[PDB]
């Protein structure tokens, strides 16, 4: 619980040296909707482009409602119709997804905790072992009837959403809901069991494309030991303690006089990942994987 | 029971 400083410099270059030191064996990524905007899935809270800014159409009390469970229970048709608007024709993971692939392939990834539901991390080749889908996934779907709970795969869910048929179980004619965690719902047990263990021995926390304002996911940054360096790759800074909430009974500290282990690289996640890869000597490796994988997906 | 919520 001492706040010793393990980076030689609070910069990307500092992080890159640390990552190739003996001190850096186990990396945890925490990622959010920002890593998937370049794959054509909009984030929620961006101005102009974010989802909440584009839900005039659905007769909603606050645009937040479309992802709230109590609303979904009353009227599920809006969520399905939105799911139709957003569902990509092609699922192509981004440079940043592939960056995490490289982490896994080099034995550095202890886990990716993701707020995304879009399966892109699996398509880039992170297995269920490497991955904690904290808000669940579109990957599978289940009948909501406690006595049934039949599982359906995405091709079935997709056909129902592109059909504009409100998806209904073939065994019982109950609603079939994608295995995502709505607002108001409990996170999956795997989330809690993983965090109780992995933050005991993490050496680096890589935070990409998240506002860190959805809880309990956001609390993950405080779970790390106090000397674990934390790098944020994001369009804007996030996770710093609010001045007022703060005053009542640790957040990211990039800039105060007290700063010792948090680094903010601000821009496109795709660029930050490329920048970090270049420093690590991985740039060719990342360019080739991304191109090979996109070509592969493009010829399906 | 810790639930999914903004804060
Ligand atoms: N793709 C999806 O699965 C998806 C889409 C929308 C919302 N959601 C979920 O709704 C909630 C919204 O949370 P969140 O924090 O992940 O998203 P958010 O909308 O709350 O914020 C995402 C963050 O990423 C930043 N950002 C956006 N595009 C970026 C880019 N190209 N490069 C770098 N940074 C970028 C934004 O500035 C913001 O700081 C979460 O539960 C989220 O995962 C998921
Ligand atoms: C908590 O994070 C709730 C928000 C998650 C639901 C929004 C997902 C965006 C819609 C994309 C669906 C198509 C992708 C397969
Ligand atoms: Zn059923």
């Amino acid at each position: 619980s001492q706040k010793e400083r393990l980076l030689d410099e609070l910069t990307l270059e500092g992080v890159a040296r640390y990552m190739q030191s003996e001190r850096c064996r186990r990396v945890i990524c925490l990622v959010g909707a920002g890593i998937s905007t370049s794959a054509g899935i909009p984030d929620a809270r961006s101005p102009s482009t974010g989802l909440y800014d584009n839900l005039e159409k659905y007769h909603l009390p606050y645009p937040e409602a479309i992802f709230e469970i109590s609303y979904f229970k009353k009227h599920p048709e809006p969520f399905f119709a939105l799911a139709k608007e957003l569902y990509p024709g092609q699922f192509k993971p981004t440079i940043c997804h592939y960056f995490m692939r490289l982490l896994k392939d080099k034995g550095l990834l202890l886990r990716c905790y993701t707020q995304n539901i879009d399966t892109l991390e699996r398509i880039a080749g992170l297995e269920q072992e490497d991955l904690v889908e904290a808000h669940g996934t579109f990957y599978t779907s289940h009948c909501v009837s406690a006595s049934c709970r039949h599982e359906y795969p995405l091709s079935w869910m997709k056909e129902k959403i592109f059909s504009e048929v409100t998806p209904k179980c073939e065994d019982c004619q109950s609603l079939v809901k994608p295995d995502i965690v709505f607002f108001g719902e409990s996170l999956p047990a795997r989330f809690f069991s993983c965090m109780q263990s992995d933050f005991l021995k993490v050496d680096l926390l890589l935070v990409m494309g998240t506002s860190l304002q959805v809880q309990p996911f956001a609390s993950l940054i405080s779970k790390a030991p106090l000397s674990t360096p934390r790098l944020l790759i994001n369009k804007e800074k996030a996770g710093q303690s609010d001045p007022f909430l703060g005053m009542i009974m640790g957040g990211m500290d990039f800039d105060s006089k007290k700063a010792y282990r948090d680094v903010a690289w601000l821009g496109e996640c795709d660029q930050g990942c490329l920048a970090l890869a270049e420093l690590l000597g991985w740039k060719k490796e990342l360019e080739d994987l991304v191109r090979r994988e996109h070509a592969s997906i493009d010829a399906q | 029971a810790p639930r999914k919520q903004l804060a």
